[PDB]
RNA sequence: GGUUCGUUCCAUGGAAUUAACGUAAACCCUUGCUUUAUUUGUAAAUAUUAUAAAGCAGUUCACCUUUAUAUAGGAAAUGAU
């Protein structure tokens, strides 16, 4: 006897231990050799070792013989392959670098300075574009750091019209007031 | 006349990737030394058990913080200059990036590389050897010294500044009622 | 008097009393080997009589402070010394208004 | 927030103390109609 | 430059919709009890299942989580700072808990499962293991044996720690590991 | 000491009180008043160079500067509050004093504080799907297989660990042999 | 052989099989499960709970220290703004709201969430974009009209060393002077905003937070659009209006509530119960033997053996074009990322996960005001005033009939309560505010 | 004017139509059942005590009686449960 009743694997006809060989490679073949090169092609070095060892790891008599279906509260209600890092629906991302100690608040000299060098920098890609006006209020640093971009604990913002909340509201504010 | 002009598409655009973020990377990492010092600090014969009862007692002499190594790298720079070097104690760094970024924010502060050659002896004496002092037994119950020590050395609650305290004053005792 | 700290430290809320009761446990802790030594040798009926008398008076000398049983528990934000709660340092009040905005973790008003 | 305004006091930041601030007004507003603290006395009564 | 039309998914994402997969034990000893704690249950019981499913990829045949009797404190307190006593309201504080058991589980391998929880730690549960291991008579020497296999090991890890020549501030250093444990447990 | 006094001697020496053009800049700075002997000839040199340039070159510069003045009036207008103010009725820093229009409405883009606790739920089972699909598998690379003691592992000693907290009881060593 | 201790830990072998059994009963969906850190300030769980009990005491000093980090300001010799040195309180309101921290505890850092109002970018953004677009330009000729003038012969290169810059440097300054501290003031003051939030002053109050927990403080500070939707934000904004002595009470409450939006709500249907019947959508409805070697051994289907087949036909897959489809992989620094990952589109994802979040939109809203709030100077009856606009009710309970899951026993999952004192010249007051979701 | 444990519900009034709180609902413990989990609990075991997460369940059906025909109620160890 082991851990688990064949109760559920011996109604449908997998009785032998060849019965069961015969459903997983016809329900969990593995991947074709076609396949891994495709599927390496498209993701990353990095994420293509996560999967090779996952197809190792997980044999396929385990997903016959006592794989069931996930009906948890907890399970994700969609399906994605959660590789990259979305905007909204997760996290915010940190690859910035650590903010310096002695960095201090620019002053009247340091500032022409470092305008003068944002000017240099965009005449060398009429004038200065409303983008680039607008990329020096929001992302250019005023702190002696070498125009370090710190990594934002700010949580993402949400979408532009969140569902379930647009459509249902009217601005009782009239600008004709 | 005072009238801004509505949010442009280009603008509101542009906001969005600072507030709602972009699509990042991310790159799959996982090996023992990245798992190394969390691990639990357990005397086993597995040699994994014990890099990690040192790696904990490096944490109790750097001021026994928690062995975070994913939640940035700064930290007091003021502060563990002045545990250094006023206070000449150790300090535990959770990975060599945060040593370098309090040298890039001292002037001319120096950390030394590594633990001296005694401390690391001193380290391994106990939580890996484990080589204690057998409390020996007491035959006679008027050997009041003797017996004391034994119990001092059979319990964790009595450190060895506390013992000597009570053997300071148990001597002074003992001294004050003879002929 | 003496065992007053000339610079506050403390970082709860302060009182007279809780000045008070903060200096006698800083007091017990550097006394304590020392005050269980005394207790031991007038306990030990194996020293010389004259051991034990002498242990005995000088634990009469210690001042006040050292003494265990002079350690109240107080509330951190009262102050108060009457139905403190030892697993919350607070009074049954304080306990009960912070319960309910959830301030102390894991307590819930008990219904069964 | 003494602690706090010396951490960010090296950058030119500033920070008003609503509670000793305020505890600063009140003694002022006393010594206006004359009912502050009186003089400490710093010797035997007589 | 074509299109490969994939039969299926990879099994990594095709297992995370699947009830957790078991490893069996063939002799059925236990390595380990980790006992999770915590004052809410779907903290608890979604971390448990996370813990299933690094056991699988680690060989771990995991029992559980086997729903331990949950501890309940209790306190009766007036609803008034003053003398109305006839009027007070219970309140309690209910600790769920689970227990997973691993059965036949390497050593070592046991010791990733508990670092790779750790470092992955769901906020709000306490996590508390026992971890059972054999070994031959004679300890004294095995623990001697091993004192260069662990320097080996501790090479590429003293950069942690780093102090002035001679430290002075520790002055005894067994006494200040003693009270230093003291201060960062809070007492005991 | 004493009852306390105000500090009213806290302000900023502006460096020029007003505009200087490159000429008079120059010759103010080159007064011969104290400076460096070499240095004065970097000045010397500039000074002649822009004394060298034709009338209407200058004239361009000085209107140049006049059209960034103008450029920047619309930043140092002193906004007048709305008549029924909301935020400014008292503010005292006239900069911050915009024309509350539009400021309060809702645009459909946000959900309550209550809404946020079970959205940043989702970001965390995100990050442990991730972790269960992508770093997980590694974890086999490093496992070993399970073998059972041979006759010579008598002893079953038992370790507790609290997993990175320090309690007293983890200290505790349990042996049993048969 | 093996060990007799080995072997008496075998014979301990009771153990119940794991039945596989199949469901005969239909199964209800379960309710709506509340995020575990709403219900109490710390979420958190110590095996040693001397580390536990004085988390209610610094929750105080840690929200004192964070609301004073969020009003540091600029001194006013550093952007030469020509203080006025009165002797007056100034009540200012365009600053950055904060609530009150919940914590998340782990045994190695703690997750410090705050939810804050950022009213004053609202106006500095705004202002600073008054500038007009030809500054920057104008600015820009000035670069070239100085290259050709004071760094050049007759009307980058090696004949110019760094020496002759900074008198170049300071001629531009000279002429811009007035002009150049202008936009500092407000760059300046937007970035001191703006790195309230990033890491570069965050990790300054780490430090002196970190002192109370002993662990490395993370920050999840979440901005909010408008400060009704949180009742710690709404509570402080009236009590400062509050503090002067001409502020009209009644008054300032009918400004803040009409700025209360409510949905659009159809009162009999709101108010309707539901019928209990069974939904056989339901995952657990729809296989009642869960059993892959049941589902994908042809019972209904043909030609479906696939297992990703199946979870297709029961999740939306985001990979797969056309919802229902087949996956087609392209077949044979820059970021590591995916060959698809710009193809996936998220526009039912977000459908999906603002669906299954409740409480979202406002739709209760009350103040009361209690405490002495009379203009004279003298002994008056204390004041109480009151007003509300929709309902703090948990619908889908009181009307529908689905359970919910109260927080503590006793609090409804859908209301924000928070408590705010403040005092005038003549005695101490209260704001209480609730806020409701819907 | 009837009805209901209840301003519950129906009808009606030469003035009504509505909202918030309380009520109600829901929640916690408890009861039967279904599924999940089997250690530190259980003699054995193919799992039935215990432990605890979620879900279902009632006055529902049957019988009898019933106004203005609109709203319903009774019976209680010998209908089911
Ligand atoms: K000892
Ligand atoms: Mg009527
Ligand atoms: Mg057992
Ligand atoms: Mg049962």
């Amino acid at each position: 006897r082991s851990r688990f009743k064949n109760v559920r694997a011996v109604e449908m006809g997998l009785t032998s231990d060849a019965k069961i060989e015969s459903f997983t490679k016809k329900k969990f073949a593995e991947y074709t050799e076609d396949e891994k090169a495709a599927l390496a092609h498209n993701y990353p070095a990095e994420h293509m070792e996560a999967i090779e060892a996952a197809e190792a790891a997980i044999d396929p008599k385990d997903l016959t013989i006592q794989g069931r279906l996930r009906v948890d509260p907890y399970r994700m209600p969609y399906i994605d392959d959660f590789s990259e890092i979305q905007p909204i629906i997760d996290k915010r991302a940190r690859r910035s670098a650590p903010p310096s100690h002695k960095a201090r608040f620019m002053d009247v000299d340091e500032f022409t300075q470092d305008l003068i060098n944002w000017a240099d920098e965009i005449r060398r890609g009429t004038g200065p574009t409303d983008g680039d006006i607008l990329s020096y209020i929001l992302e250019r640093s005023s702190m002696t750091d070498n125009n370090l971009q710190a990594n934002s604990s700010l949580a993402p913002a949400l979408p532009d019209k969140v569902p379930g909340v647009e459509g249902k509201y009217r601005n009782a504010i009239d600008p004709a007031d | 006349d005072d009238y801004d002009a509505p949010p442009t598409e280009e603008e509101k655009a542009f906001l969005r990737g600072l507030e709602q973020g972009k699509v990042t990377e991310y790159v799959p990492k996982l090996t023992p030394d990245t798992l190394l010092g969390y691990g639990p600090p357990v005397a086993t014969d597995a040699a994994l058990g014990k890099v990690e009862s040192a790696m904990r007692t490096m944490r109790i002499l750097g001021g026994g913080l928690p062995f975070n190594d994913q939640s940035g790298v700064t930290s007091d720079p003021t502060a563990i200059k002045h545990r250094y070097v006023h206070e000449k104690k150790p300090v535990f760094f959770s990975s060599v990036e945060e040593k370098e970024w309090v040298r890039e924010s001292l002037d001319k502060f120096a950390v030394s590389e590594g633990p001296e050659k005694k401390t690391k002896q001193k380290i391994l004496e106990t939580s890996v050897l484990g080589k204690y002092e057998e409390p020996k037994y007491v035959e006679s119950l008027t050997e009041t010294v003797k017996m004391v020590e034994k119990y001092q050395g059979g319990t964790f609650s009595y450190a060895p500044s506390d013992a000597d305290k009570f053997n300071k004053k148990l001597n002074q005792l003992l001294a004050a009622g003879l002929p | 008097s003496m065992f007053r700290a000339k610079k506050l430290d403390l970082g709860c809320f302060t009182n007279v009393r809780v000045l008070r009761d903060h200096s006698k446990r800083k007091a017990f802790l550097e006394a304590e080997p020392e005050r269980q030594a005394l207790r031991y040798v007038i306990r030990n009926t194996t020293l010389p009589a004259r051991t034990r008398a002498v242990a005995q008076l000088q634990l009469t000398q210690m001042h006040a402070y050292t003494r265990p049983t002079q350690i109240r528990n107080r509330c951190i934000l009262g102050g108060k010394s009457r139905g403190i709660l030892r697993d919350f340092k607070m009074t049954r009040y304080n306990f009960r208004m912070n319960a309910l905005m959830g301030n102390i973790p894991g307590v819930k008003k008990a219904s069964w | 927030i003494r602690e706090l305004q010396k951490e960010f006091g090296t950058l030119g930041l500033e920070v008003d103390d609503e509670v000793d601030d305020d505890r600063l007004e009140h003694l002022a507003a006393l010594r206006a109609r004359d009912k502050g603290a009186p003089k400490k006395k710093r010797t035997a009564p007589s | 430059e074509q299109e490969v039309i994939m039969s299926r998914m990879p099994r990594s994402l095709e297992a995370l919709y699947l009830q957790p997969l078991r490893r069996e034990a063939e002799y059925g000893v236990p390595s380990c009890d980790l006992q999770l704690r915590s004052y809410s249950i779907r903290n608890l019981e979604f971390f448990c299942d996370f813990a299933l499913r690094a056991a699988y990829y680690l060989g771990l045949p995991a029992f559980g989580p086997v729903p331990l009797p949950r501890m309940i404190e209790r306190w009766t307190v007036p609803k008034s700072h003053f003398i109305f006593k006839k009027s007070q309201e219970n309140f309690e504080r209910v600790t769920l808990r689970r227990l997973i058991q691993i059965k036949d589980g390497h050593p070592e391998t046991v010791q990733l499962w508990l670092a790779f929880l750790q470092k992955h730690a769901y906020y709000g549960i306490g996590m508390k293991a026992n971890v059972w291991e054999f070994s031959k008579l004679g300890v004294s020497k095995a623990m001697d044996e091993s004192k260069s296999e662990v320097e080996k090991l501790l090479e590429t890890r003293w950069e942690h720690l780093s102090h002035v020549s001679d430290m002075k501030g520790v002055g005894n250093f067994e006494d200040f590991l003693a009270k230093e444990r003291l201060r960062i447990s809070g007492g005991r | 000491e004493g009852v306390p006094v105000p500090k009213r001697e806290d302000d900023a020496k502006l460096e020029f009180t007003r505009p200087y053009n490159p000429g008079e800049f120059l010759s103010e700075k080159l007064r011969s008043d104290d400076l460096q002997d070499w240095e004065r000839e970097r000045y010397e040199r500039a000074l002649t160079s822009w004394e060298q340039t034709p009338d209407d070159l200058k004239r361009g510069w000085s209107t140049m500067i006049r059209d960034i003045e103008q450029a920047a009036a619309p930043l140092r207008r002193v906004v007048m509050p709305r008549r029924s103010t909301f935020w400014y009725e008292e503010e005292k820093d006239t900069d911050l004093i915009t024309n509350e229009d539009g400021e309060d409405d809702f645009h459909e883009n946000d959900i309550m504080s209550l809404g946020h606790g079970k959205l940043e739920e989702h970001r965390e089972f995100r990050e442990y799907a991730r972790i269960a699909v992508w770093e997980m598998p590694l974890l086999s690379k490093y496992a070993k297989p399970f073998v059972p003691p041979t006759s010579e592992e008598v002893l079953r000693f038992r370790y507790t660990t609290y997993m990175g907290e320090f309690h007293p009881a983890d200290r505790k060593v349990v042996v049993e042999f048969c | 052989s093996a060990s007799v201790i080995f072997s008496k830990y075998i014979n301990n072998n009771n153990n119940k099989l794991i039945p596989f059994k199949i469901k005969n009963s239909d199964l209800g969906r379960t309710r709506y499960f509340p995020p575990i850190s709403k219900e109490w300030k710390n979420s958190i769980y110590v095996f040693n709970h001397n580390n536990l009990k004085n988390l209610p005491l610094f929750d105080i000093n840690i929200n004192s220290l964070i609301k004073d980090y969020f009003n540091l300001q600029f001194k006013d010799k550093i952007l030469f703004k020509k203080k006025r040195l009165s002797k007056v309180k100034v009540v200012s309101l365009n600053k950055i709201y904060a609530s009150k921290a919940e914590i998340k505890h782990t045994n190695t850092k703690a997750i410090l969430t705050v939810y804050t109002f950022n009213r004053e970018k609202i106006s500095l953004y705004k202002k600073i974009k008054k500038l007009k677009k030809s500054f920057y330009f104008v600015f820009d000729k000035i670069i070239s009209f100085s290259e050709r003038v004071i760094l050049s012969g007759v009307p980058v290169l090696p004949w110019i060393t760094e020496s002759h810059v900074n008198i170049w440097r300071k001629i531009i300054i000279a002429s811009l002077y007035k002009e150049l501290i202008l936009l500092r003031k407000y760059k300046l003051r937007l970035d001191l905003n703006k790195y309230k939030f990033e890491e570069k002053l965050l990790y300054r109050l780490n430090n002196l937070i970190m002192k109370y927990y002993n662990k490395k403080v993370e920050f999840n500070i979440v901005n909010m659009r408008s400060f009704l939707l949180n009742s710690d934000i709404l509570t402080k904004i009236l009590a400062l209006k509050l503090k002067n002595r001409n502020a009209r009470v009644i008054k300032i409450m009918d400004v803040i509530l009409n700025k209360a939006n409510l949905p659009k709500i159809n009162r009999v249907q709101e108010k309707a119960s539901l019928i209990k019947s069974v939904d056989w959508n339901l995952l657990e409805n729809k296989f009642k033997n869960l059993n892959l070697s049941f589902i994908l051994n042809d019972a209904s289907y043909a030609e479906r053996n696939n297992l990703s087949e199946l979870l297709n036909k029961l999740y939306y897959n985001v990979l797969l074009v056309s919802q229902k489809g087949v996956w087609a992989l392209r077949s044979p620094a820059q970021p590591k990322v995916s060959s698809f990952a710009k193809a996936k589109k998220y526009a039912k994802i977000y459908q999906i996960i603002f669906n299954s979040i409740n409480y979202k939109n406002m739709g209760g809203l009350r103040l009361e005001i209690k405490g002495r709030l009379t203009k004279r100077y003298r002994a008056d009856r204390s004041l109480f005033k009151v007003k509300w606009k929709g309902g703090l009710k948990n619908l889908d309970s009181s009307y529908k009939g689905l359970s919910s899951v109260n927080m503590r026993g006793y609090a409804k999952p859908n209301v924000e309560y928070s408590i705010f004192t403040s005092k005038r010249r003549i005695g101490a007051f209260a704001v209480k505010g609730w806020v409701s979701g819907k």
